[PDB]
DNA sequence: AAAAAAAAAAAAAAAAAAAAAAAAA
DNA sequence: TTTTTTTTTTTTTTTTTTTTTTTTT
C-alpha cells in the first residue's frame, strides 16, 4: 500500500428488509451491512463500491431505511479527508439530482468514506419523477449515486473519473436495466461508452453491472461478448452466487468479478457457496482483489436427491417406501444440521440457525411424504422451517366405455335389448352426430318384440310373455 | 404459439359506439398488466378476448347485456364489433373479427349476431370470408389450439366465475367434463336417462289403461259365455218342441232367439268389440316397455360407472400437478396438498327423481382427507381455484399459452400474494423457453406487479380508464407512470 | 345499545378440542380491526357471532362442517362451544353460550345442538338457566333488538354470502321480506298457491272421474229404459191376448220375464246401481272447485300486489338513503346513483309453474335505470353491496351498532378504497354519539387500516395466526406490530 | 424588532405533504407550500422552524414525498450560517429514540444554518416495532430534529428542550399525537407531568407544541381548553386545519392558544376555508409576539352552506320543475364563487389557476337533487376537484292495513266466485297472527264443502249454467 | 323478410337430507 | 332417557320459460 494504491470495498446486492418482517431471518441483512462497513472502516478504503439491489424491496420499509441511514451516518461520515479527486464533470454523472456533486465535494456535509453505487433490478427508478431508494441516499448525502442511465433509445455511459497519485480509475456505471431491452441495443450497437480524451490508455477502465450472466433466457441474459474491449474489469452484480475471484476472459482479455450477494435471498443451490466481499487494490494499471469472509451470513446448505436415480433402498413399488424415503431425508437433513454445528466453530458472529433445503426427484413413481410433518421435527433447529423439503417431479373414453359395456353385457342379464346392441347405439350417438340413435334403437327392438309376440300368440301372462321374450333374445341373436 | 397480438373492442359494455371510440389494445410477451380505476372495462377486454376466441358471453349474462345499452347511448341500436388479431399454432396471422347488434325493441332489447369474418394472409393477400358463428368457432379452435372449454375456463376464466373449481358437485363434474372432451357421452347418458323416463311414463299410463280394459276383457268374456249358455238353453227348447211333435216351449224359442239377437247386437258395441286382441296386445306393449325399460336401467348405470373412471383416469394425471404447485406456492401450514376426487354413484338409476354428484376438491389436512368446499377459507379457496387453473394450463394448453389472471390476488395475504408471485416467475420462465407465453395479468395491487416486474421485467402496461363521455379508453403507458392506478 | 363485549371459541372449524385452547377475543369500541394469514380464524370469529346471536350456520356449510371435525381431531366426537358476553338495549350485562356436538358415527359426521346458557346477573344471580335453541334465539333477538335477518344479512355477513344484494330476483326479494319482517304474509302466499295448485290437480283428476261417470250413466240410462218398454211391452201383451196363440202368448210371457230379471239383475251392479247422482255429485264438486279456484287465483294475485306494495312502501325509504351513501362514496362519474326496484307481475297466477320475480338493484347510468346485475364490475358490485348493507344498517340497526365487514376493500380501486375509509370514518364519528357503534373490520390491506387509524384511533387489534399444530390462536397485539401481518 | 434577545421562531404545522400527489392539478402542490414555508424562514433570517406535527400526510411516504422533501430540507435548512442559540439540557431523553441523540447542527459532520424542531403528528404516527416515523428518518438524515415524543402507553412525561439566545430562555415542551382517548384517560388520572428546569423555573417562556384535536363535538375524543398545564405561556396547537394563528387568550386560563392551521386544503370541511398564514413568532424574555404571513402558494377554497327549507320563495316543496330550479340556483352559485376566485387571484401571482369550490345542499322538505355528474361536468377544467363540487345530505307502514286494503278493494272491483266476502281476510289475518297452519286450507274446505252440500240437497240437475247460477244466488244470500 | 322449431341458460322450483321439535312412551 | 315420527330448512339438482339460432318458406 501507498499514496497511489486505490482500496475499494466493493460489495454487491447486499439486500436490505429481505424477510425483514420474519422473526428468526429479520435483522439480519443488517447486521453483514455492519459488518461490510466496519471491513470498509477498518481497512481505511477510500470508498466503496455497491453493485446494486443495496434494497431487497423497490420502496424500503422505514425500518430497512432507517438502519440503513444510521449505519451509514455512524460509518461512512468521520472527520478523515479524502485522498482522491473526481476530474470528470459531476453536473453530468450526477445530474440528475438538484444538487449534482459529489458528497464530500458539498460543504455541508463531512463525510469521509463516500460510497459510489449502482442501482439493481430490486431498486431502479421507478415513478413519474423516476426515483430510487439510492436516490434517497443521495438526497441524503450519504451515497453517491452513479450510472444511472438517462435515456430508453440510447445509452451512453459516461464515467466518472477518479485519481489517487498516479493512479487513474474511469469508473463506469450501468443501472439494472430490463435484461430484453439490453441485449436488443447491444445487438443493435445503441449502447456507446464515452471514454476520456486525456491519457487515452492510462486509465483504469473499470465497469459496474447489474446484468444476468449466465443461461437464464434467450434474450433475458447479457453475454460477455457485447462489453467493449477497453475494459480491465467488470464487477457483475446480479448473480448471487459468490465468484470474487476474478476470471479471464480468453477471447477479450477483461477481468470479471461477481462479488455475489450478502445474504441468501434464493434456495437455488448457488449461494451455498460461503459470501465474500471484495477488496480491490489498484496501482497504475494492475488490479489485484483479496477477498474477506462474511462472519455474519447464516450458512446455507442444501442437497439434491433423485430417488429414480437410487434403484437400491428404493424400489418404485415397495408398499413401505414412505417411511424408507423419510428416513433417508431424516438423515440427510440431521447430517446438514451436524455439518453446520461443527463449521460454526470459531464463528461467535453465525446466526445458531442454518439454512437447510432438500429438493427431492420422484421422477421414479415414488409419493412425497408429509413435509408439513417432516419439518415439525425442525422447527426451531433452522432458519427457514417451511422451506426444509422441495418436492418436484420431471387413453380414450371409446375404448374404457367399450370395456364397460362388454363386461356389463356379460355379467348381468338382459331381458330384451340384445348382446351388444346399445354400445353400438352409443357411438353412432356420439360419433355419428344422430341425436335420436338410442330412441331408434329402443323403438325398433320394442316393435320387433312386439311383432313376434303378436306372431306367436302369447297369452296374457306375465310369467309367460317374460319366458317367451326371454326365449326369443336367447334364440334370435345367433343370426 | 398460437399467440394473440392486437384487438379492437367496439361498442361492448362501456367501450364507445362510433369508431372514434374504437380501441385498440396489443398484448406483449410474457407479461401484460391491465390496470385502471373499478368499472372502466379492465374485465371487458377478457371478456372480449373470450368471445371472440369461443363465442361465449360471461357468466350470469346473455347478449343483451355485453353489448352497449342502446337505452344508454341513447340510439335505437348498437353495433359491437370485436376484432382479434393473433398467429395461430403454426405461425400464420389470422385476423378473426365477430359484430354483434343489439336494437331497441319497444321495451325489451332484441339481441342478434352478425357474420364475422376470418382474414387469414396468404401470399400479400388478406382474404376475408363471411363465416357464420360455427364455422368461426371451428376455425378459432383449430388456430388456437385448445378446446373451446379450455378458453372458457382455464384461460380467460371470468371474475366472477374464477372460482369454478369450488363449485358444486354438479356444475364441477360439467366443467371437468366439456373440459375432458367427453359431453358427448353424457348427452348420450342424458337421453339414455330421459328414453328411460318417458317409458316409464308410458309404462304407467298402460297400467291405469289395463284396469280399464281388463275390466271389458271381463265383460265381453262374461256375455259370450251367457251368449253361448243361452243358445245351449234355445236349442234345448227346440228339441223338447221336436219331442212333443208345446207351444208355451214356442214362446220359450222365440224368447230366446229375441235374448240371442239383442245380445249379439251388444257383443257388436266397439266397447268390448275386439277387446281379446286389444287386451292382450296392450299388456304385451306395456311389459315389453316395462323389460327395454330395466335394460335401460342397467345400461345407464353401466356408462355412469364408465364416464365416472374415465373422468378418475383423467384426473391423475394432473393431481399429481395440483399437489406440486399446492406445495410449492401455499405458504400456510394448514392442508398438505389438494387434489380432485370423483366419486361415482353405486345405486345410480335412471328412475331417480334427482341424482346425486360427488365431484370434489379436497383438502387433505394431515392425513385425513376434508372436503375443501364450503370449509375452506377465502383466500384458500382463491388460492385452490387458481392452483386449479394453472394444473390444467400445464397439462392440456400446450399449444396456447395465454393464461388470463383476472385480480389473482384477491383475498390472498401478504405471504400467499408473495408465494403467487414467485409461482407466476417460475411459470413464465419455464414456458417461455421454447415457445411464447402471454399472462395477461388485470391488478389494483402493486406489491404484486413490483414482485411480476422483478422478473421478466414489463415496460409497458395499459391503463384502462373512462373518458368525459363515459366511453372507456384503452391507453398505453411507460412503468413510469405505474403508481398512478394500482394500490 | 346493544354492545358485543367479549367472545370465546372453542372447538369451532380450527380451534382445538380441549378447554384449554379456548381463544377469547374482547371487542374493542369504535374499530376492532382482525388481521392475521390465510386460514387463521378471522372470519370464524364472524361465523361464531353470527351462530350465537341467531343460530345461522355459514352458508354452504351445514352444523357438520362448522364443528371442529372429528377425523382432523382424532377423536369419536368433537364438543364446541361459543360464549358471548355483551349488554342489551338496556345496557344490563347478558351472557349466552351455546354449545354442539358433531359425535361422528361410522363415515358419515353427525351434529347435535346442546342447550344454551343465558347467565345473566340479576342482583349478582348469575343464573345460569339452560335453554334451548327457540329460546336462546328469541331472547337474544329480544336483547339485541334486531331481527335474525338483520343479524344475518346487514351486521353479521359472511364473506362468502356478500354482494347479496346483487343477486336473483327471486333471492333478493326473500332477504327483503325478511329484513321488513313480512314473511308470515309470503307463507301465506305460498300456502294460498299450494292450495290452488293442489285443487286444479283435483279438478284434473276430477276430469276422466267426469268421463267415466258420464259414460256410466249413459250406459245406466240406456237400460232403465229398455227395462221400461220391456216392462210395457210384457204388460201390454199380458192383458191383451190374455182375454193356438193362448200358449205362445204365455211363452212370450216367460221370454219378457227373463228379460226384465236379466236386466233388472245388470241394473243392481254398482257402475250402474245409480249413475245419475254420483254423476251430478261429481259435476258439482268439479264446478265448485273450478268457482273456488278462480277466487284463489284472485285474492293471490291481490295479496301478491299488497306484499310487492308494502316493499316498495319501504325500498323508498331504504333507497332515499342508498342514493345519497352511493354519491357520497363512489368515486367515479359514471354511475349516477343506485336503488332497488321492484314491481310485481302483470300477469300472476296461482296456476303458474314460474312465477318471475323483479326485484334487482338498478345503477341510474346517465337518465336510464340499468340493472346492475350482469353487468357491474367487481368493484362497482362490491360498493354497491357494502353501501346497501350500510343503508340497511341506519334504518334497521339503530338499537345494534355492530357491523362486521369482512374484507371491505376487496377488488376496489385506490380511490374507491380511500373514500370507503373516509365514508366508514364519517359514519363512525356520526354514530357514536348517544350509541356505542362497533366496526368489525377483517382486512388484509395496510392501507385501509392507516386510513382507518387516523381519525377513531386503533389502540389495539386482534391478529389470528396458527400455532404448532394448527389450532388458530387469537393474540392480542398493541399498534406496534401491525405491518407484520397486513399486505 | 429583532436583536440578540429576540428567539424568531417560524410556526408551521400540519404541511401534509403527498397530500394527492398522483393527482395531476394538486400533485406538487404542497411540495410549493413547503417551499415557500422554507423561503419565509431563510428570508426572515430565523433562529430555527417549529413544526406542530402532521409534515406527512401519508404514514409511509412515498418516494417522491419524501425525496421531495429531503431536497427542499437539504437546500434550505443547511447552510453556512452559524446557529445563535444553544441547547443547555441533556439531549439524551428529548432527542431520544435514536443512536444519535445530539442535535443536528451539534454534529461535527453536518453544517445546519436553520434547525427544525418538529413533533410527530397523527398522519405519521410512528408505528412498527422500532417505533419509527418518518420524523425518524428525517432525523437520521441530519434535517429535522424530532422531538417530543412519548416514552411508554402507562405515563407520559414531557421533557422539555432547553433552548436560549443570550437573555431570552424558552422550554420547548412538546407531545407527539397520542390518540386522543389515551390522552383524555391520561389527564383525568393525572398520568401527566412536565418536567420543569431543573434551576431558575422563573425565566422561561414554557412553549408548548401538542398536536390533538381541538373544542368540537367529540366530547369523549377531544382535550378541552384549561385541563392541561397551568404554566404554559403558549401552546401551539396542530391537527386543527382552520386557520386560528392569532394567540388569543380565553376568559381565564393566563396561557395563549396559538392554532396556525393546515398549509394545504386536506379535508373539503368549512372550517377551511379560511386563508392559511404562517407564524413567525418572536420572544423577547418573555414577551410574545406572533406576527401571521399569508400563504400565496396555497390553493384557494370556496365553500356555501344552502338549504332547500330555509328558500321557500324559489325551491317550492311539490313543484314540477322544482329540480330545474334548484341546479340553476346551484350553477348561479359556483359560477360567483368562482368569479370571486378570479378576482381574488389578481391580487397576487403565485396562487394556483383553478381552485377549490364544493358547496352542499341540505334537501329535507322533500327534493330531487339534480344529477351531479351532469352539474359537474360543466366544470372539468375550472375547479380544482371536478367530483366534489355538489354534496347532498339530509338532516305506519304496517303490512296489516295495506293487505287489508288491497283486499276489500278488490273484492270491491270483481266480484268472487263462491268464497264469502271478507272470510279469507280474516283468515288469512289468523294464519299471520296466530301461525297455526291452517285457515287457508280450512276456509277453503268449510266453503267447498257447504256449498257442495247446499247444491246437493236441492235436486240441481247436472248441466254447466244452472249450477253456478245457483251456487251464486246462494252466495247472494250471505247479504 | 318471415315462420317455427330447437338449443341454451338462468333463475325459479323441487327432491333429498339431516337436525330439531314433538309426541308418545 | 330412548326411540320413532313428522316438520321445517337448506343445498343443490331439475325444470320452465324466454330469447336467440337455425332451418325452412
Ligand atoms: N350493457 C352495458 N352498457 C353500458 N355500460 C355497461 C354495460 N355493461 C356493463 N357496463 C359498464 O361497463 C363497465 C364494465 O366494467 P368492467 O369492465 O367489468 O370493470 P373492471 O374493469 O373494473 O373489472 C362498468 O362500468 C359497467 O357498469
Ligand atoms: N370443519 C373444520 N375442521 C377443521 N378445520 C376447518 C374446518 N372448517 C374450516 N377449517 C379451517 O379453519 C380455517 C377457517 O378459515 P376461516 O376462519 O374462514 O379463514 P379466514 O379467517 O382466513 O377468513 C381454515 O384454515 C379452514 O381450512
Ligand atoms: F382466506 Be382468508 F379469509 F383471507
Ligand atoms: F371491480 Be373492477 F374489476 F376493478
Ligand atoms: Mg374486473
Ligand atoms: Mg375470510
Ligand atoms: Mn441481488
Ligand atoms: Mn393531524
Amino acid at each position: 500500500d501507498d499514496e497511489n494504491t486505490f482500496k475499494i470495498l466493493v460489495a454487491t446486492d447486499i439486500h436490505l428488509g429481505f424477510m425483514e418482517k420474519d422473526a428468526v431471518r429479520g435483522n439480519d441483512t443488517f447486521v453483514t451491512l455492519d459488518e461490510i462497513l466496519r471491513l470498509a472502516q477498518e481497512n481505511e478504503v477510500d470508498f466503496i463500491l455497491l453493485g446494486g439491489d443495496l434494497f431487497h424491496e423497490n420502496k424500503p420499509s422505514r425500518k430497512t431505511l432507517h438502519t440503513c441511514l444510521e449505519l451509514l451516518r455512524k460509518y461512512c461520515m468521520g472527520d478523515r479527508p479524502v485522498q482522491f479527486e473526481i476530474l470528470s464533470d459531476q453536473s453530468v454523472n450526477f445530474g440528475f439530482s438538484k444538487f449534482p456533486w459529489v458528497n464530500y465535494q458539498d460543504g455541508n456535509l463531512n463525510i469521509s468514506i463516500p460510497v459510489f453505487s449502482i442501482h439493481g433490478n430490486h431498486d431502479d427508478p421507478t415513478g413519474a419523477d423516476a426515483l430510487c431508494a439510492l436516490d434517497i441516499l443521495s438526497c441524503a448525502g450519504f451515497v453517491n449515486h452513479f450510472g444511472r442511465s438517462m435515456s430508453v433509445e440510447k445509452i451512453d455511459i459516461s464515467p466518472v473519473l477518479l485519481q489517487k497519485g498516479s493512479t487513474k480509475i474511469a469508473l463506469y456505471g450501468l443501472g439494472s436495466i430490463p435484461d430484453e431491452r439490453l441485449y436488443r441495443m447491444f445487438v443493435n450497437k445503441k449502447v456507446t461508452m464515452l471514454r476520456p480524451k486525456e491519457d487515452e490508455n492510462s486509465w483504469f477502465n473499470l465497469f459496474v453491472i447489474h446484468q444476468n450472466r449466465s443461461k437464464h433466457g434467450s434474450t433475458n441474459f447479457i453475454p460477455e461478448q457485447f462489453l467493449d474491449d477497453f475494459i480491465d474489469l467488470v464487477i457483475w452484480g446480479h448473480e448471487h452466487e459468490c465468484k470474487i475471484a476474478p476470471t479471464k476472459n480468453e477471447q477479450q482479455l477483461f477481468y470479471i468479478s461477481q462479488p455475489g450477494s450478502s445474504v441468501v435471498t434464493s434456495l437455488s443451490p448457488g449461494e451455498a457457496v460461503k459470501k465474500h466481499v471484495g477488496l480491490l487494490r489498484i496501482k497504475g494499471r494492475k488490479m489485484n482483489m483479496h477477498k474477506i469472509p462474511l462472519h455474519t451470513v447464516r450458512q446455507f446448505f442444501m442437497e439434491d436427491i433423485v430417488l429414480a436415480n437410487h434403484p437400491d433402498i428404493f424400489n418404485p413399488d415397495n408398499p413401505k417406501v414412505t417411511q424408507a424415503i423419510q428416513s433417508f431425508c431424516l438423515e440427510k437433513i440431521e447430517e446438514m444440521l451436524e455439518n453446520a454445528e461443527r463449521e460454526r466453530l470459531g464463528n461467535s458472529h453465525q446466526p445458531e440457525k442454518p439454512l437447510v433445503r432438500l429438493r427431492v426427484d420422484y421422477s421414479g413413481g415414488f409419493e412425497p411424504f408429509s413435509v408439513l410433518r417432516f419439518s415439525q421435527k425442525f422447527v426451531d433447529r433452522v432458519a427457514n422451517p417451511k422451506d426444509i423439503i422441495h418436492f418436484f417431479r420431471h387413453l380414450r373414453v371409446e375404448d374404457l366405455v367399450k370395456q364397460y359395456f362388454q363386461t356389463a353385457e356379460k355379467n348381468v342379464q338382459l331381458s330384451l335389448l340384445t348382446e351388444r346392441g346399445m354400445g353400438e347405439a352409443v357411438q353412432e350417438f356420439v360419433d355419428k352426430e344422430e341425436k335420436d340413435a338410442i330412441e331408434e334403437l329402443v323403438k325398433y327392438q320394442l316393435e320387433k318384440t312386439q311383432r313376434f309376440l303378436k306372431e306367436r300368440h302369447i297369452d296374457a301372462l306375465e310369467d309367460k310373455i317374460d319366458e317367451e321374450v326371454r326365449r326369443f333374445r336367447e334364440t334370435r341373436q345367433k343370426n | 404459439m398460437s399467440r394473440i397480438e392486437k384487438m379492437s373492442i367496439l361498442g361492448v359494455r362501456s367501450f364507445g359506439i362510433e369508431d372514434k371510440d374504437k380501441q385498440i389494445i396489443t398484448f406483449f410477451s410474457p407479461l401484460t398488466i391491465l390496470v385502471g380505476p373499478n368499472g372502466a372495462g379492465k374485465t371487458t377486454i377478457i371478456e372480449c378476448l373470450k368471445y371472440i376466441c369461443t363465442g361465449d358471453f360471461p357468466p350470469g349474462t346473455k347478449g343483451n347485456t355485453f353489448v352497449h345499452d342502446p337505452k344508454v347511448a341513447q340510439e335505437t341500436d348498437v353495433r359491437a364489433q370485436i376484432r382479434l388479431q393473433f398467429r395461430d399454432v403454426n405461425g400464420e396471422l389470422i385476423a378473426v373479427q365477430r359484430s354483434m347488434v343489439c336494437t331497441q325493441k319497444s321495451k325489451k332489447t332484441e339481441f342478434k349476431t352478425l357474420e364475422g369474418v376470418i382474414t387469414r394472409t396468404k401470399h400479400g393477400e388478406k382474404v376475408s370470408l363471411s363465416s357464420k358463428c360455427a364455422e368461426i368457432d371451428r376455425e378459432m379452435i383449430s388456430s388456437l389450439g385448445v378446446s373451446k372449454a379450455v378458453l372458457n375456463n382455464v384461460i380467460f376464466c371470468h371474475q366472477e366465475d374464477s372460482n369454478w373449481p369450488l363449485s358444486e358437485g354438479k356444475a364441477l363434474k360439467q366443467k371437468f367434463d366439456e373440459i375432458f372432451s367427453a359431453t358427448r357421452y353424457i348427452k348420450a347418458l342424458e337421453t339414455l336417462r330421459q328414453v328411460r323416463q318417458t317409458q316409464g311414463q308410458k309404462v304407467k299410463e298402460y297400467q291405469m289403461e289395463l284396469k280399464y280394459l281388463k275390466q271389458y276383457k271381463e265383460k265381453a268374456c262374461e256375455i259370450r259365455d251367457q251368449i253361448t249358455s243361452k243358445e245351449a238353453q234355445l236349442t234345448s227348447s227346440k228339441e223338447i218342441v221336436k219331442s212333443y211333435e208345446h207351444n208355451l216351449a214356442l214362446g220359450r224359442q222365440k224368447g230366446y232367439e229375441e235374448e240371442i239377437i239383442h245380445f249379439k247386437k251388444e257383443l257388436r258395441e266397439p266397447q268390448f268389440r275386439d277387446a281379446e286382441e286389444k287386451y292382450r296386445e296392450m299388456m304385451i306393449v306395456m311389459r315389453t316397455t316395462e323389460l327395454v325399460n330395466k335394460d335401460l336401467d342397467i345400461y345407464y348405470k353401466t356408462l355412469d360407472q364408465a364416464i365416472m373412471k374415465f373422468h378418475s383416469m383423467k384426473m391423475e394425471e394432473i393431481n399429481k400437478i395440483i399437489r406440486d404447485l399446492w406445495r410449492s406456492t401455499y405458504r400456510g401450514q394448514d392442508i398438505e396438498y389438494i387434489e380432485i376426487r370423483s366419486d361415482a354413484d353405486e345405486n345410480v338409476s335412471a328412475s331417480d327423481k334427482r341424482r346425486n354428484y360427488n365431484y370434489r376438491v379436497v383438502m387433505l389436512k394431515g392425513d385425513t382427507a376434508l372436503d375443501m368446499r364450503g370449509r375452506c377459507s377465502a383466500g384458500q379457496k382463491v388460492l385452490a381455484s387458481l392452483i386449479i387453473r394453472l394444473a390444467l394450463a400445464e397439462t392440456f394448453c400446450l399449444n396456447c399459452g395465454i393464461i388470463a389472471l383476472d385480480e389473482p390476488t384477491t383475498n390472498l395475504d401478504r405471504e400467499n400474494i408473495e408465494s403467487l408471485a414467485h409461482a407466476l416467475v417460475e411459470i413464465i420462465k419455464s414456458r417461455s423457453q421454447q415457445r411464447n407465453f402471454q399472462l395477461l395479468v388485470i391488478t389494483h395491487d402493486e406489491d404484486f406487479v413490483e414482485l411480476l416486474g422483478r422478473s421478466e421485467y414489463v415496460e409497458k402496461f395499459y391503463r384502462i380508464k373512462k373518458n368525459i363521455d363515459q366511453c372507456s379508453e384503452i391507453v398505453k403507458c411507460s412503468v413510469s407512470s405505474l403508481g398512478f392506478n394500482v394500490h
